[PDB]
RNA sequence: UUAAUAGGGACGGUCGGGGGCAUCAGUAUUCAAUUGUCAGAGGUGAAAUUCUUGGAUUUAUUGAAGACUAACUACUGCGAAAGCAUUUGCCAAGGACGUUUUCAUUAAUCAAGAACGAAAGUUAGGGGAUCGAAGAUGAUCAGAUACCGUCGUAGUCUUAACCAUAAACUAUGCCGACUAGGGAUCGGGUGGUGUUUUUUUAAUGACCCACUCGGCACCUUACGAGAAAUCAAAGUCUUUGGGUUCUGGGGAGUAUGGUCGCAAGGAACUUAAAGGAAU
C-alpha cells in the first residue's frame, strides 16, 4: 500500500504505483495494527481507498506497460542505461519492423536520438514524474517505435 | 506416543529380527495393580 | 559452553 | 559403522548406503561450519540418536561427511531431516517433524 | 612512554608487598628515588637497599618488612605552601600521625615534620603510610 | 613499541659494561685512523665502516679504541655527510618506492607504505632542522 | 500569509501540469494503432 | 655526560595463502567438431512447461570461452583493517631475530584534512562460462519433504572514476609499569646429542632435548575486582593523583491552536409476514 502511494520520484515509487496513479488516483486512509488481526499477520496492514478516473485516460494500456518496463528495470539506473541493454534494443528491433511492414543498428541509433533530444535517457528512471513519462512516450511514437 | 532418543541397544539385524517375530508391560501394570488391592481389602 | 566445549575438548 | 549395524548388510539384501557432503546441501566455512555438525550430532548425539530410532536407519557423522545406512525409502527419511538441520532449522521443530514420521511407520 | 620513574618505583613496591615477596626490584633509579628511600627507611617502612649502577640509569632493590601500609605519588607535583602542609595531611593520610607526607623544600626531599621543624616548605612528591 | 607498525621487538646490541679497550688489543690508535679515513674516502658509511673495522681489525667500539666517535674523526679530516645517515637512506627508501609506483599505480599498498615514509621523513627532517644540523630552509622533495 | 502563497503557488503549478497533461493526451489520440501484432515488453526479461 | 629491555636508521641470514605486473598448471561448467547406440532425458513430496527419431540423455577423441584454486586446510601463517590459498620470474615493501655498527630524546595523546575501506549500488568501454534481484511462463494436487521447475535482465569478471556502508565484535579509547603457575604451536637465535643425512664441484637440511626473544592462542586458578555472568584485565591494600583525547547527567495507549511534507477534479421504492418449507 505504501508502494502504490509512492509518488514519483519516490524511491519506495516502483513499477506498479505508475500504472495505477495514472489508471487512477490514490489517497491513504488509515493505519490497523497488527494486533488488530487474529491470527496475527506479521505482515502490517492499511486500508487505501481508490478511484478510477473517469473518463479513462484515452491511452493504449500496453503502450505505457511497454514503456514502463523498459525503463524501471533498473530505477537508480540510466533509463539510457535500461534502455542500453543488449535484448531491450532486440525486441525493440522486431517491434520496428512490424511497424515498416504496417539494420537493427540503425534503429538503436534511432533510439539513442530520441533519448538525447528528451534527455530523460541521462535521468534517473525513478526520479522523473509521471508527466515525463507521458512525454516521452510521445516522442517514441512521433519516431515511430511504439513499445506495446 | 514417544520416540527413544538414545543408543538402540538393538542393532538393525536385531530389530528386523524383532520384526520377523494392547500391551504386555500395561497388562503387567494391571496385575500389579489387581494384586495390590487383593491385598488391600 | 557450546562451541568452546567442543573445541577444548580437541 | 558399528559391526553389528554392517552385519544387516550381511542380514539383509534390501540395505544401501547413502552418502553426501555438507557442502552439498549449503556452503558453510568456519565456525558456521563446526555449528551445523553438532545440530546433527545434537547434545551428547541427543538428536542424531533421534533420527537413528525413528527412520530406521544408521548415522554416522564423520566431521563434514555423512553416511546412512538403511533401506531405500528409510535412508531417504533420514537425508531430508539431516539436510534440513544444516539449512538452519532448530533441534526441537525437526524433533516434532521427526515423531510425526515415527508414527505413520508403525502403522504402516 | 615513561612519565614518572619515581611513581613506577612505588607501585612496583606496593605490588611486592601485596604478593608477599621479600625483595623488590626497581627500575629505573634516580637520586629521588633513592632520597625517598631513605626517608622510608629512616622511618622504618622498608629495611635494607642496594644501589645496582650499569652505567646507565640504574636499578634498585629493596628489602621489605611488610610494614609498608602504602605509598605513593602525588602528580603532578603541586607547590605547598607552610600554611598548606596541613590540609595534605588531612587529604593524603587516613590519621593524623601514622604515615608522612613527602616534601621537596629548599632544604631537599624530607618529610613534613621535618619541613614545620626548620619552617621550610617546597613541592610535593607524595605519601607514605 | 615501533611506530607506523605493531611490532614489540627489542633486538640490538649490547654495549659492554668497562669502556676502556680489550687487554688483547695491541693495534696502535693512530692505525686505526687511517683505516677509519680510508674506508670512508672509498665511499663507507659511519655505519658500515664499524662493521668492517668490528668484524676484521677487533675495533670494539671506535669510541672506546681512539677516544673519539667515528664520524668526530671523519670529520676532524674533512669527511662528513651532505646530510645525517639515518635521513640519507630514508630519502633514498623514499625514491625507490615512488620510482615503483609509477610503473605499477595499483600498488596501494605501497601507496600506503610511501605515506608512512614521508611521516618519519618529515618528523626526522625537522628534528634536524631544530638543532641546526639540517639548515632551515631545507625541505623534502 | 506565507503558507497561502506557497499553497497558491502549488495550486496553479497544479492547474498547470493538468492542462499541460490535456494537452499530451489530445496529441495522443492522433497518433494511436493496434498492439496485436506487437511484442510485448514481457519478452525482455526472456531474452 | 649515558647511550632508556624509549626511539630512529643501518647491516646479515631467514620468514610470510603481505602487494602489483607477467607467466604456467589444474580438473569442473557451458558450447562446438567427430565418434557407437537408441527412447525417452530433465525435475519434484507428487507432477508440468522444457530438449529429444535432423538422435536427446549417456560413451570416447579433442578444441574454444569465462570465472576460480578442492582434497592437503590445522583454535596454523601474513597484512593497519577490509582481506590474502596453483607454478615460475620481475619490481619494490614488511614483522621478528642477531649485531662488542650508527643518531642522541628525535617521544605519548590528539582537530581539520588525507590514504585504505567486505558485499551491494552509480557513470562510460570490454567481456559475458556459471550463478542470478527483476520479468516471463509451467503446476497450483498433498503440510516433514509447502514452494519447486524452465527461460533468464541488471548484476556476478575487468578497465577509468564515484558511492564509504556491515553482527566492518573483545557487542569493550590510547600510551606506559607492576600483579599467578603449566605446556602446545609459528619465526629467529644459542648449546648439547645421536638418528636421518653424506663422499674435492658449490651449496646448505630433518628429528630429539635444554635455554632465550617476538606472535596467534590454550588449560588450571585468582590472597584482586565485580551483584553475577565473568575478567591476567573489566586488578593496583578501606575513599580514590603515571600521561592523555572523546562522550553522558523499561513495555503499551491516547489527543494535538508546534512544526516539516503530501492527492487529483471539471437515485432509493418490493406483502414486515405460511403470498412459507416439505424425500
Amino acid at each position: 500500500a505504501l508502494r502504490l502511494l509512492a509518488r514519483p520520484g519516490d524511491s519506495l515509487y516502483c513499477r506498479l504505483s505508475a500504472n495505477v496513479q495514472m489508471w487512477a488516483n490514490v489517497t491513504h486512509i488509515m493505519k490497523v495494527g497488527k494486533n488488530n488481526f487474529r491470527p496475527p499477520p506479521q505482515v502490517e496492514s492499511s486500508v487505501v481507498r481508490l478511484e478510477i478516473k473517469n473518463p479513462r485516460p484515452q491511452v493504449d494500456y500496453n503502450e505505457w506497460d511497454g514503456l514502463l518496463r523498459i525503463v524501471f528495470v533498473r530505477k537508480n539506473r540510466t533509463i539510457s542505461a535500461g534502455f542500453k541493454s543488449t535484448t531491450v534494443m532486440d525486441i525493440l528491433e522486431k517491434n520496428y519492423k512490424t511497424f515498416l511492414a504496417m539494420m537493427h543498428d540503425v534503429v538503436k541509433e534511432k533510439i539513442d536520438t530520441v533519448l538525447k533530444e528528451t534527455d530523460l535517457g541521462d535521468k534517473r528512471a525513478g526520479k522523473c514524474d509521471q508527466n515525463d513519462f507521458l512525454r516521452l512516450l510521445y516522442a517514441f511514437h512521433q519516431v515511430g517505435i511504439h513499445f506495446s | 506416543f514417544e520416540l527413544s532418543d538414545v543408543k538402540s541397544s538393538k542393532s538393525l539385524a536385531e530389530i528386523y529380527e524383532d520384526d520377523y517375530t494392547l500391551s504386555e508391560e500395561l497388562q503387567k501394570a494391571h496385575s500389579e495393580i489387581s494384586e495390590l488391592y487383593a491385598n488391600l481389602v | 559452553s557450546g562451541l568452546r566445549s567442543f573445541l577444548r575438548k580437541k | 559403522f558399528d559391526l553389528d549395524d554392517s552385519i544387516a548388510l550381511l542380514r539383509l539384501d534390501d540395505l544401501y548406503i547413502e552418502t553426501f557432503e555438507v557442502k552439498d546441501v549449503k556452503t558453510l566455512t568456519g565456525d558456521h561450519l563446526s555449528r551445523a555438525i553438532g545440530r546433527i550430532a545434537g547434545k551428547d548425539g541427543k538428536t542424531k540418536f533421534a533420527i537413528e530410532n525413528a527412520t530406521r536407519t544408521r548415522i554416522v557423522l564423520a566431521d563434514s561427511k555423512i553416511h546412512i545406512l538403511g533401506g531405500f525409502t528409510h535412508i531417504r527419511m533420514a537425508r531430508e531431516s539431516v539436510v534440513s538441520l544444516i539449512l538452519g532449522s532448530p533441534p526441537g521443530k525437526v524433533y516434532g517433524n521427526l515423531r510425526t514420521v515415527a508414527s505413520r511407520l508403525k502403522e504402516r | 612512554t615513561r612519565s614518572s620513574v619515581l611513581a613506577d618505583a612505588l607501585n612496583a613496591i606496593n605490588n611486592a608487598e601485596k604478593t608477599g615477596k621479600r625483595q623488590v626490584l626497581i627500575r629505573p633509579s634516580s637520586k629521588v628515588i633513592i632520597k625517598f628511600l631513605q626517608v622510608m627507611q629512616k622511618h622504618g617502612y622498608i629495611g635494607e637497599f642496594e644501589y645496582i649502577d650499569d652505567h646507565r640509569s640504574g636499578k634498585i632493590v629493596v628489602q621489605l618488612n611488610g610494614r609498608l601500609n602504602k605509598c605513593g605519588v602525588i602528580s603532578p607535583r603541586f607547590n605547598v605552601k607552610i600554611g598548606d602542609i596541613e590540609k595534605w595531611t588531612a587529604n593524603l593520610l587516613p590519621a593524623r600521625q601514622f604515615g608522612y607526607v613527602i616534601l621537596t623544600t629548599s632544604a631537599g626531599i624530607m618529610d613534613h615534620e621535618e619541613a614545620r621543624r626548620k619552617h621550610v616548605s617546597g613541592k610535593i612528591l607524595g605519601f607514605v603510610y | 613499541g615501533r611506530m607506523h607498525s605493531a611490532g614489540k621487538g627489542i633486538s640490538s646490541s649490547a654495549i659492554p659494561y668497562s669502556r676502556n679497550a680489550p687487554a688483547w688489543f695491541k693495534l696502535s690508535s693512530e692505525s686505526v685512523i687511517e683505516q677509519i679515513v680510508k674506508y670512508a674516502r672509498k665511499g663507507l658509511t659511519p655505519s658500515q665502516i664499524g662493521v668492517l673495522l668490528r668484524d676484521a681489525h677487533g675495533v670494539t667500539q671506535a669510541r672506546v679504541i681512539t677516544g673519539n666517535k667515528i664520524m668526530r674523526i671523519l670529520k676532524s679530516n674533512g669527511l662528513a655527510p651532505e646530510i645525517p645517515e639515518d635521513l640519507y637512506y630514508l630519502i633514498k627508501k623514499a625514491v625507490s618506492v615512488r620510482k615503483h609506483l609509477e610503473r605499477n599505480r595499483k600498488d596501494k599498498d605501497a601507496k600506503f607504505r610511501l605515506i608512512l615514509i614521508e611521516s618519519r621523513i618529515h618528523r626526522l627532517a625537522r628534528y634536524y632542522r631544530t638543532v641546526a644540523v639540517l639548515p632551515p630552509n631545507w625541505k623534502y622533495e | 500569509s506565507r503558507l497561502k502563497k506557497k499553497r497558491l503557488d502549488k495550486f496553479i503549478e497544479h492547474q498547470l501540469k493538468r492542462e499541460e497533461r490535456k494537452t499530451i493526451i489530445g496529441k495522443l489520440q492522433d497518433y494511436k494503432i493496434d498492439t496485436s501484432l506487437l511484442t510485448s515488453s514481457k519478452r525482455l526479461g526472456e531474452g
